[PDB]
């Protein structure tokens, strides 16, 4: 004719935020990004 | 898609104040200039889900033609807790940009919960940012906002305090005359033929929310197409289970004051407290105090205590809390006496509404100072009922019936004019109240008239009524053997 | 390689549920749906796991022609929130351009789980779009959604409203008749057989799903290989007791949970006890033989039968032929088996089963030896009398507040019948007033058909000289005296 009553707790979280390794940023650096319409690029010619 | 005005009904009497309150702010907002006052920009509406809550705001928006704006409960909510705040930031500076414009919102419930024992959810940084934009804004700005919900007792009282969610509108389920309306509506497209009735189709239904309309005609209306290789509306009722399924507003039983007969000490003693202040008020406010709440049954075993329980709910269409004798669960020491806490609160929100108890008497029992008890129910959930049955209010005026077996085990504090005081003997049918139930009770069963029930009564002295029950039982179970030894042949 | 046209037994009775919704909005939407209804276009399969589904929706897209799709429960939703929505949003739009297409769902419980206690909302999220784009398809879009589970109360009433979610099928465990097409199909790509059907081995095997079947061909095939190691393959030809080897170290599907099926138990197993079978024919089988002819007098027949009477006679054991005729559930509850022994620990156990005893109709609860509760009304003054008056009543209220439409009974069988309480021999809950004593001494010799049928002698005029020697022999006794054949003839007959 009893009981039984016990509560919880807990804990939410913690955080770092750590990304970009080098070696991504390194091929994000060669490479294009689009160029309106006739925003030619060019490509030269010399030293005979 | 483009809903209008004349789409619901049930809730007209709502529905003209709210065309004051979010069309007239609107429409006219130099009216509130000459006044002083600001306009009013919360106004919410609860009650069960699928009433319309959805369906009543898009049929304002497109019946004014303003903005439009919606933002969805548990979907903005589900984020991590930093796309919400500027969600709600879009939400309010976009609407300020295209004024006229309305803002509605449903399940604010999921996004503004109460603050309780069990912590360890978000709970923040998402209400408080609706807090310090919802306050401001008042600039003379067409803009209101809409909430909706499905408890509105889960809501913080933060929100409901003043110039947020001032405004309330309580949608709850239609009448018999607010489901013939709905059905109308819901039936305008649909080749019915001439056999199909209005009125007996909507007080068959006595618990029907409006969602169900759509359903019970669909299914009604795919049984005609099914038969190619109208009265299928009564199939649709066996076969489809009623909104609110396993809640305690059961109504599946639908015997009223004609089928259950005699007791006229009663029927008129009944007709004396609970429907007249129900319906006439005016002269209980001088003289004297209105409510008659508690009442007593006790008598033989069968003599027709819950017989009486369903017809008298069914009157003036009201709620029947139907609690059984041993409904306090006791699982532990303390919530024995806060479970009968909140059914009385839950009466005084849709009151007036019928309470019943069977045998909760404990307190002769609950002696002081000695050994053999519990371990603290049946001698403490007495001490509840002694400070929770006379809260009363007068703007409810609840009542609370009870039926027992035991009249000598009634405990010397509650038969109290505080508690249950009027104690009405249930006696036993006489030979005049035996032709007034039985006859009510075959009145669906096509019988040969040649038959009458004074024989029956002459055969049955010391009888009692749930025994004739079982004598119209027993002539209609062979009545059925009559009928099957009648299709084989 | 693809499925047939049915390809699956036990299901071709109520296959055309599911098919009825699919062909009429397109084979005629003109002069059976242009009267103004929407096509529904949710419906719900479930039952339990092993009836093969997944399947199911795999053979009406075949049977139609239409294109179909595959995605599972916690498969899409396991990812983020922005893939599984593009995977929701890319999988609709590809339905439209290819109508008809049926979008197939399993597992609706992992995404959308009650709400009593299931904190935090991460649920939520996915199941508000699933019902937003389910409403923007309502002119020519032919698509069903299927929606797969286990349970139906498990998934949130809020997916249940119109236009949503309307039907709700249940393939059920089929019978002989059901299951004997499933050991048709796993046993044509076999080379030989025996000589014996395989009915009088799925005669047996009842409740066993057709999941398990179609690993019990395989599991008796690999045995005729370990039984040798057309030079190899005249092994391959199957016997009869191979199957009971297979039967011999089964996993039967029913064992793996609580065993809730009806047994093969019939009437000509016992002999006599007559004026109560003419009585239980009327009470549970006329409401659901005959459903219509108690709504013509609008009078529901009684739901409640009671026995009483000595310990030796059947009325316990019969009850089970009662249910199992119209393939019904049993459900047998003791009197002194669960008890309060805390405190207000048994009225929770009560309303416990009525809620499942509904749903899966027929159903019916056999309460029995009720000396622990209808003893006590005004005699039991104790602290254990204060408690009795706490448990009595609840299933004195449950009586009358049950649903009588459900065809849910109650059946008793009680001794001691003198002390009974008044208030369950009222009408409505305990009624037929049926006395069970002992069997009479002319029909205790139809009680020995079952157990023994060969005997080189023949008797019957010995064991009714014994019978109507006296009245006191009980009705279990002498059902004793066959029973103790391997003390008397097995066991000086086998030493050989
Ligand atoms: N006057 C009316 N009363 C009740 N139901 C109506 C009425 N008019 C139309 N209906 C039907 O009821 C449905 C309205 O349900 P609704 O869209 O509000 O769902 P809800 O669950 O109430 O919304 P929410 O998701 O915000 O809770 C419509 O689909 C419509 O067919
Ligand atoms: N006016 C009446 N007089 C006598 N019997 C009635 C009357 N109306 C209905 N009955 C029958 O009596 C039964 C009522 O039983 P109910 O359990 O509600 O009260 P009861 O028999 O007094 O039970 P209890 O003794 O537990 O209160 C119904 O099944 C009904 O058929
Ligand atoms: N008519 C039939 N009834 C029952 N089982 C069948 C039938 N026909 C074939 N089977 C066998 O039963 C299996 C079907 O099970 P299925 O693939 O549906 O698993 P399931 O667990 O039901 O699916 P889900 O993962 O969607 O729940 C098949 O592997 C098949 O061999
Ligand atoms: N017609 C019958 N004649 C003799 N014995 C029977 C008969 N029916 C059942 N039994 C025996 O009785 C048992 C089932 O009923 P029983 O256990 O006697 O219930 P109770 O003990 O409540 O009377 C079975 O084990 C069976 O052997």
């Amino acid at each position: 004719q009893i009981f039984v009553k016990t509560l919880t707790g807990k804990t939410i979280t913690l955080e770092v935020e750590s990304s970009d390794t080098i070696d991504n940023v390194k091929s994000k650096i060669q490479d294009k990004e689009g160029i309106p319409p006739d925003q030619q690029r060019l490509i030269f010619a010399g030293k005979q | 898609n483009e809903v209008g005005y004349d789409d619901i009904g049930g809730c007209r009497k709502q529905m003209a104040q709210i065309r004051e309150m979010v069309e007239l702010p609107l429409r006219h907002p130099q009216l509130f200039k000459a006044i002083g006052i600001k306009p009013p920009r919360g106004v919410l509406m609860y009650g069960p889900p699928g009433t319309g809550k959805t369906l009543m705001a898009r049929a304002v928006a497109n019946e004014t033609g303003a903005f439009f704006f919606l933002i969805n409960g548990p979907e903005v909510m589900s984020k991590m807790a930093g796309e919400s705040e500027s969600n709600l930031r879009k939400a309010f500076e976009e609407a300020e940009k295209n004024a006229p414009a309305i803002i509605f919102i449903d399940e604010i419930d999921s996004i503004a919960p109460k603050r309780d024992k069990t912590n360890g959810e978000v709970e923040r940084r998402v209400v408080s940012q609706l807090l310090t934009l919802m306050d401001g804004m008042k600039a003379r700005s067409n803009v209101v906002v809409i909430a909706a919900t499905n408890r509105p007792n889960s809501i913080d009282p933060a929100l409901r305090r003043f110039g947020r969610f001032d405004r309330e509108v309580d949608i709850g389920i239609p009448d018999a005359t607010g489901r013939l309306e709905v059905l109308r509506i819901h039936t305008k497209n649909m080749k019915l033929a001439d056999d199909v009735d209005l009125e007996a189709l909507a007080a068959e239904t006595h618990g029907y929310v409006g969602a169900d309309i759509a359903s019970l005609c669909s299914e009604a209306a795919m049984q005609q197409i099914r038969e190619k290789m109208m009265d299928n509306f009564r199939f649709a009722l066996g076969n489809s289970n009623p909104s609110a399924l396993r809640e305690t507003v059961v109504e599946s039983v639908n015997v009223t004051w004609d089928d259950v007969g005699g007791l006229d000490e009663i029927k008129e003693e009944l007709k004396e407290t609970v429907e007249y202040p129900v319906l006439h008020p005016d002269q209980y406010t001088k003289f004297g105090l209105s409510p008659s709440k508690g009442v007593l049954f006790y008598g033989p075993p069968g003599t027709g205590k819950t017989l009486l329980a369903k017809a008298v709910a069914t009157e003036v269409s009201a709620n029947f809390i139907s609690v059984k004798g041993p409904e306090l669960l006791s699982m532990w020491y303390g919530e024995s006496e806060s479970n009968i806490r909140d059914i009385f609160d839950k009466a005084r929100a849709a009151a007036p509404t019928v309470v019943f108890l069977d045998q909760l008497d404990s307190i002769a029992k609950a002696r002081g100072g000695s050994l053999g008890d519990a371990g603290g129910a049946s001698d403490r959930v007495v001490n509840q009922l002694l400070t929770e049955m006379d809260g009363m209010n007068a703007k409810k005026n609840v009542f609370v019936i009870g039926a027992t077996n035991r009249p000598d085990q009634i405990d010397p504090a509650i038969l109290r004019p505080g508690r249950l005081d009027q104690l009405i003997y249930v006696p036993l049918p006489d030979e005049n109240a035996r032709l007034s139930i039985l006859n009510a009770q075959l009145r669906k069963t096509p019988l040969e008239p040649g038959l009458e029930l004074t024989a029956i009564a002459k055969a049955t002295q010391g009888f009692s009524g749930a025994d004739l029950l079982y004598i119209v039982q027993r002539a209609a179970k062979y009545a059925i053997k009559d009928s099957i030894e009648a299709h084989r042949q």
